């Protein structure tokens, strides 16, 4: 509540609000009969002890209680009574006036003397010549004092310290000692040693901080309070409250000066100002949405195709291939189909690990299968020239793969473990990456086992290359090994293009264009192996 | 608080001397105040005076009516303080007691001890 | 180096130490002259009023300002005669009194005034009287008095200011004395007075540079001399801890006010002690024949290798080709190294070389063998119907090469995974307790052996079943009986080991662990290297 | 270091009074000392007058020989300092030097105009 306590304070008080945060307007004003004769300090205390008045302060007080001592001498001294001499008033006159040279922060001073009051008067710092003219102990203080008379002039504000003087009933008697108070400042507006400790804040820290955390709307001095005396060294800052990132931020928007306001602005994803155009890349539909229509599409057609598959068996062209095989493979390219799903929503952690876990199992089930094929075709031909027939449909072929099933089951499973181990420690999955206009993209990181990966497929089809040039000259009833050699090359060409590409250009690619040429690579190559092995058994009967 | 003692016992006609000697052991010297409190609340010759201010040059604080009386000066008041019995009387019989001031004790000039005396003519 | 001056200082003042070290000294003994007039001072010659000791002696050179300020105005009073009457002279002893109660500490002070001496004193602070006899503020060294003894005061200063004078120098001062006794004696370090920043016999000259961190003071650096009074600061001497390195707290010896030494507790780790809980004990009764046996062990493998090599007649080994057994014969040393490499100090390389050489060696052993089982059965299999296609090495080498290719691509995998992650943690050279508070260096699991050690287990699997299958066959030298045997073996005792050490991985020695891998090692591979080999020398 | 300003020009007699005032522009007003030096060195009438003591309770600095010559005074808050002619003498010619006194004047301390003065009998 301390806050509110000034605005609400600056309506008994005319003509004031003007000379606090404007200190000089004195010399234009004629009026107010008398200026502020006291201001409510009390929300701190009385007044402050070891204030932030600087020592000054403290030995001014210390001056006057050495001087207070000294006067409390002759209360008791024998025969100290006299009629007050000439010479006891050059002492009484200089004993006060004395006091002034000795802090430069010492305006005109007195002493009452009640016997004839005898009281003295001075002039100001530097030059000061006395003028003569006919219960309660221990240093009280005072509020602000202002000389009235007609106005309120440059010197406005000094603290009329004093005290008393006991006697020997005391004397109804003190020392008047005044302090000018211009040269010095409030305690920064916000910290616990003066008139605004900690309050006179008006819309910063509460208003704005909890929610802009680290608004620090100081720095060095926050909610320049009152002003009025000077503008020292401290730099009394206003709307310093930076926030960082924080939903305040900056806020330089609006209500500017005294009356502060627009705490909330400038924080949209990122530390920027101004909304959310900078960090966060460009997100477009027209390459977003259709692209996941289609796919789903071609998947659903796919599907209608394994039925169709199931529901033709006499027609002898698929006999050769059998159905199971052939089964396999459209699932193996179904499950192979999942590259690009998982690449249209967030990078999870879970998202990025199905992705491997799919491309490898269809990357192995696909062509793990067409290559067992030629082999089958390859031994049958060079057994039957001398008396044998080893292989039979599915029931080898199958057993035969299930073996590369196993390894790769295998090292996805040791991979997956290694993987989720290390997140205790660092994550190095969901990574940012820039595109050289400081901008950031989440996106997943390169592991250094997917280099791996991508050379074993290499090497793998390499053996089905091999296979494509033995089988040349076989007499093959619908050509099938003619149409799997391209099945086979076309991916050995394809996926390593695709996959360098992927791997040299990485951080330097947007969200979008990584969709962009997933899916092409995967329309280029399971597509094509899709088509090729089945669409010639429908036709050339 | 400070524990006063009293040494004044001692049969003693009139002009006779004795020295009531009443120290503050547990305190400082020269920085309380005495006075004596009586019971004897009629004499017609006068009564003991005060010494010292306050802190500063002991002074003679007697009413003029002790001046030429009891020698309560001492040798030195920052010490054991002797009360002297100049020009004794009869109406000295009673018993004394010391008192202190300073303020900041919940009685400022109670006694702790007490010497009876006995003086005749 | 104001150390070594302090240190000689010592020296040219006869029953001076003893008051630094012990307060009192007069008060058992005080016979000597007037002595103690000016010991040091401050190292940076004097402080006007820097260094701050308290702000009490601030306020006390404040006040002698502010008075000698009021004489300074009673300098060219008008038509001031002077004459120096009761009151007159009354008014400057008054304020001599006056300068006294203002402050807690404070000892006797006069004024001289002269015009006729009219000098003006009193006593120590609570007790003052009135005494007659008959610039800017110059400082003076610690002062004690000479007319007898030394007594109590120890080191009082007698700072003291002079007046002007004009129509000249009045020569006339205010003199005050502050007793210093009640007075933190500096704090031997961050330069004050009496001592400059170091400050002590060694303060860290000896030992800090050795350990950085000694921590000397903690809040008063190597106590120095002192001597004033003890005050509540604690005055910490030998405070250096140091922690590790041979800078240490150094609760050994010499210890007193020359307490240079400060130099122990340091051996291999933040202890006192000698080295032993950083370090387990080692022993040679059991780390030491352990590696000549293994050599000798690896030296007859060699030899019978060659003997091999001079022999290839004698049918009984033509059954299994000169081109196998040579490769199992060496497969078997690449399988001998994960002992010799546990002999040293657990660097990365090695750490690295003991999965390289073990997987490759298993690959090798038990991927012949295991082909080698196989290649019967299906001869076995295929001469009853007039086939028998299969044939020695040209057939079954390249098969294996299969396995060779796979094991390599995976160890290339995980070698370069491995060396990627330095960069944030080794999570190679670990440590480990042993429920006693004992810490030693090993090599810990990357979490991908546990399918290392699965992945041999279910390979076997395979081999365990051509054992099954192969039981009736005509075999002349009764090979297959005897492969059975080195495929079961390194079915059970190697998952036996496996799992021991898994389990136990920290709870263990390294000697401890080195016993195991010995056992382990010559468990199952010389009954390998030694069941498929000796029969071919034997039953002819 | 102030610039003080001298007017006293004039053709007087003896008899005649002048109020040459040296105001301290560049200061405030009784706060330095004055002394008037001038060019003849050799006025066997007595020299000229100074007042005030700097600060402290403003005294009148006549050496005794000048109170029945050149009177000077201030109005405490008056920078003017006016030394009036009083019993004006032939020697009286010469030019006015007013100076400073305060402090960092050793050798007294300087003027900073000057004023042709001329009296006769
Ligand atoms: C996935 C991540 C990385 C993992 C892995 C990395 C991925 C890929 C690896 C990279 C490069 C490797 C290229 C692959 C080339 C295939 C080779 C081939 O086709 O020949 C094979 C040789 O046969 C075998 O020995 C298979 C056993 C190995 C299975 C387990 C491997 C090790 C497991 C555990 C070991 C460690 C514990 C198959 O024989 P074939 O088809 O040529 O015909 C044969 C042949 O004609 C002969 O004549 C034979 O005699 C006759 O019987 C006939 O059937
Ligand atoms: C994306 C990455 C994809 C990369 C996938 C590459 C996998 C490489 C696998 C190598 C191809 C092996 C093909 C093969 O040999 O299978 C046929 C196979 C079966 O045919 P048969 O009728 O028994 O005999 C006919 C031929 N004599 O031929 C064999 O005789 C081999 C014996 C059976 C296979 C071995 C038994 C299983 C091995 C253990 C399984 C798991 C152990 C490995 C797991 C961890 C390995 C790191
Ligand atoms: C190993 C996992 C992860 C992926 C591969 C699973 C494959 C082998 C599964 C998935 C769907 C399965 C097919 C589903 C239905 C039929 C029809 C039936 O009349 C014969 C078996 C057959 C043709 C199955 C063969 C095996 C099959 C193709
Ligand atoms: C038959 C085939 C096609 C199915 C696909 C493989 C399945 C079994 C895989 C794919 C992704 C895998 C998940 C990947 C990540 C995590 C997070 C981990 O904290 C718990 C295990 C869990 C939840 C895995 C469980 C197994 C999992 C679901
Ligand atoms: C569905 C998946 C996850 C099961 C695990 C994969 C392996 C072990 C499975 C997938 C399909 C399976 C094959 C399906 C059909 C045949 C033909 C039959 O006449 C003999 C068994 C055989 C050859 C099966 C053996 C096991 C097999 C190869
Ligand atoms: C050969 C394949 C198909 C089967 C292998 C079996 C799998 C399920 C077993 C073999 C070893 C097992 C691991 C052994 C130890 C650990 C460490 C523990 O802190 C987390 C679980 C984890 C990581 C286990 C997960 C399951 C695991 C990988
Ligand atoms: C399709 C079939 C053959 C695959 C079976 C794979 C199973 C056994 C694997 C796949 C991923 C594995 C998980 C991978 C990661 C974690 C998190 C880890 O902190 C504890 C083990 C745990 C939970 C693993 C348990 C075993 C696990 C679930
Ligand atoms: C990575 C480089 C430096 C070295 C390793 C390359 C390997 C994987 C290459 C080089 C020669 C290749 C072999 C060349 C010829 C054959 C014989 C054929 O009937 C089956 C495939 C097979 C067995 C190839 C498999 C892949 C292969 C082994
Ligand atoms: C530049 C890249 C992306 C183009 C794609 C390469 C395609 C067009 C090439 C690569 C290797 C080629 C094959 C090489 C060998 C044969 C075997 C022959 O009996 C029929 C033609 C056939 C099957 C070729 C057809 C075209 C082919 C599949
Ligand atoms: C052999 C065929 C299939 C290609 C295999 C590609 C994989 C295994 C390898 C071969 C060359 C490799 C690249 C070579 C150089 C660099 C620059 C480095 O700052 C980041 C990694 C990066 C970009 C590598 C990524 C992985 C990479 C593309
Ligand atoms: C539109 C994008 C996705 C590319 C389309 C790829 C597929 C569907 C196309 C491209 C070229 C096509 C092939 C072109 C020529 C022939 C010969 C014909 O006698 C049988 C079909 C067959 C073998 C086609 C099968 C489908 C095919 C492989
Ligand atoms: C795969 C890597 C790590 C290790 C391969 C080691 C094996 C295959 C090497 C090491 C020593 C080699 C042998 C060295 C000398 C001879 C003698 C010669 O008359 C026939 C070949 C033969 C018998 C070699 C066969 C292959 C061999 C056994
Ligand atoms: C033929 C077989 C048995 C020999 C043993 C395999 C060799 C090729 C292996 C064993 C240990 C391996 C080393 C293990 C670790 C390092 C440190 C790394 O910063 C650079 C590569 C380097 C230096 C490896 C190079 C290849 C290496 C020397
Ligand atoms: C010296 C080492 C590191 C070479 C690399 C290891 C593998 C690939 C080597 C070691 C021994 C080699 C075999 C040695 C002898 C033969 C018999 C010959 O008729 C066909 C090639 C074949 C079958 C070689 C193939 C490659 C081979 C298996
Ligand atoms: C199949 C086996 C026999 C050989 C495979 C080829 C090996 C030597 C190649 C394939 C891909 C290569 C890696 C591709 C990219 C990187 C990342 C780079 O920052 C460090 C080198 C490193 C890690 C390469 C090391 C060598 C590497 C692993
Ligand atoms: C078996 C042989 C022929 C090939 C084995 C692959 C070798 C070349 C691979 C395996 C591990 C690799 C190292 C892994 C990590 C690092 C640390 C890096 O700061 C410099 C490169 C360096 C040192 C790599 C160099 C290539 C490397 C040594
Ligand atoms: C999926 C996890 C549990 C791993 C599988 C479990 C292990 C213990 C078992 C289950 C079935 C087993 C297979 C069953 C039968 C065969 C055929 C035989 O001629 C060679 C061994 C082989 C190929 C076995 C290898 C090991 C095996 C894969
Ligand atoms: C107690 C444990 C650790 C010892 C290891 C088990 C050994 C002793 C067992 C396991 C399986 C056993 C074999 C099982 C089958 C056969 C085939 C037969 O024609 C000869 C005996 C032989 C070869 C057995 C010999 C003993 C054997 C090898
Ligand atoms: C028991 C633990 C310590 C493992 C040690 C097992 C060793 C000593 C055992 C395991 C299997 C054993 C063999 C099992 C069967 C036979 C066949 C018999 O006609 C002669 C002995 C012989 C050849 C045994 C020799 C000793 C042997 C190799
Ligand atoms: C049983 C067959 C597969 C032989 C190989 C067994 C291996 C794969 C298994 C069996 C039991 C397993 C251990 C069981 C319990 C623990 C304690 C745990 O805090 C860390 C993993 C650890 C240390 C496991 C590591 C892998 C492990 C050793
Ligand atoms: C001593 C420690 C290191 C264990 C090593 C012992 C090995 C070398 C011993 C233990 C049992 C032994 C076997 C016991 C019985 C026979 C039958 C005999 O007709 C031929 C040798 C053969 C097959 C032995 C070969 C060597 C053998 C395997």
């Amino acid at each position: 509540d301390g806050t509110i306590l000034a605005q609400k304070l600056a309506e008994e008080v005319p003509m004031d609000v003007a000379s606090y945060l404007y200190t000089g307007d004195s010399h234009q004003l004629k009026r107010a009969n008398c200026s502020g004769r006291y201001e409510l300090a009390g929300l701190p205390g009385k007044w402050p002890a070891l204030a932030s008045a600087h020592p000054s302060l403290h030995r001014a007080l210390d001056t006057l209680t050495h001087a207070t001592n000294f006067l409390n001498v002759m209360l008791q001294s024998n025969k100290s009574r006299e009629q007050n001499l000439q010479d006891d008033l050059d002492w009484y006159q200089a004993l006060v006036w004395s006091l002034l040279e000795g802090e430069p922060s010492i305006s005109r001073a007195a002493i009452t003397f009640s016997t004839a009051p005898q009281v003295f008067l001075q002039a100001t710092r530097e030059e000061s010549r006395i003028l003569l003219q006919d219960d309660k102990s221990h240093f009280k203080w005072s509020p602000p004092y202002l000389e009235c008379e007609n106005g309120s002039y440059k010197p406005g504000w000094l603290v009329t310290l004093s005290s008393a003087i006991y006697g020997l009933p005391e004397f109804r008697g003190v020392m008047k000692v005044d302090i000018n108070l211009q040269k010095v400042d409030i305690d920064q507006c916000s910290s616990d040693g003066w008139f605004s400790g900690t309050h006179k804040c008006h819309l910063n820290n509460s208003e704005c901080m909890p929610i802009k955390g680290l608004g620090f709307v100081l720095g060095a001095y926050e909610c320049i309070c009152k002003a009025g005396f000077y503008h020292p060294g401290v730099l009394p800052v206003n709307n310093f409250r930076r926030r960082g990132p924080d939903q305040h931020i900056s806020g330089s928007t609006k209500d500017v000066s005294e009356e502060a306001y627009v705490c909330l602005p400038c924080r949209e994803g990122c530390p920027f100002c101004a909304d959310d155009s900078p960090c966060f890349v460009q997100e477009d539909k027209y390459l977003r949405l259709a692209i996941i229509s289609f796919q789903a599409l071609c998947m659903l057609l796919d599907f209608v195709s394994m039925l169709v598959v199931y529901h033709f068996r006499k027609a002898k062209s698929i006999r050769a291939s059998g159905l199971i095989l052939l089964e396999t493979i459209l699932f193996g390219s179904l499950l192979l189909y999942f590259p690009v799903v998982i690449l249209y929503f967030e990078p999870s952690t879970f998202r990025c690990i199905l992705l491997r876990w799919a491309r490898l199992l269809g990357f192995a089930t696909v062509y793990g299968t067409v290559t067992l094929k030629l082999h089958r075709v390859l031994k049958v031909f060079l057994s039957r020239t001398a008396q044998r027939i080893p292989y039979m449909t599915g029931g080898r072929v199958m057993r035969m793969l299930a073996v590369i099933l196993l390894v790769v089951f295998w090292f996805l499973i040791g991979w997956t473990s290694s993987v989720c181990q290390n997140l205790e420690k660092q994550i190095s999955l969901i990574g940012q990456g820039k595109t050289s206009d400081h901008l950031i993209f989440n996106m997943c990181l390169i592991d250094r086992w997917d280099y791996m990966t991508a050379v074993a497929e290499f090497l793998f089809l390499l053996w089905g290359v091999y296979l494509c040039y033995a089988v040349r000259t076989v007499p093959s009833a619908f050509h099938e090994p003619r149409y799997m050699a391209v099945a086979v090359h076309n991916e050995l060409i394809i996926s390593a293009i695709f996959h360098t590409i992927r791997f040299v250009l990485a951080s330097r690619l947007q969200s979008d264009w990584m969709l962009m040429l997933y899916f092409a690579h995967t329309h280029l190559t399971v597509t094509v192996t899709i088509g090729l092995l089945l669409i010639p058994k429908f036709s050339h009967s | 608080e400070v524990q006063l003692q009293e040494s004044g016992g001692g049969l003693v006609q009139a002009g006779g001397s004795l020295r009531l000697s009443c120290a503050a052991s547990g305190s400082i010297g020269n920085i309380y105040i005495m006075g004596w409190y009586r019971q004897t609340p009629g004499p017609q010759r006068e009564l003991v005076a005060t010494i010292r201010t306050v802190r500063w040059t002991k002074y003679e604080d007697y009413a003029d009516s002790v001046k030429g009386r009891f020698t309560i000066s001492d040798d030195d008041a920052k010490n054991t303080v002797y009360l002297q019995m100049n020009s004794l009387k009869p109406e000295d019989t009673a018993v004394y007691y010391c008192n202190y001031k300073d303020y900041n004790a919940p009685s400022d000039g109670y006694w702790g001890q007490g010497t009876q005396v006995t003086v005749s003519s």
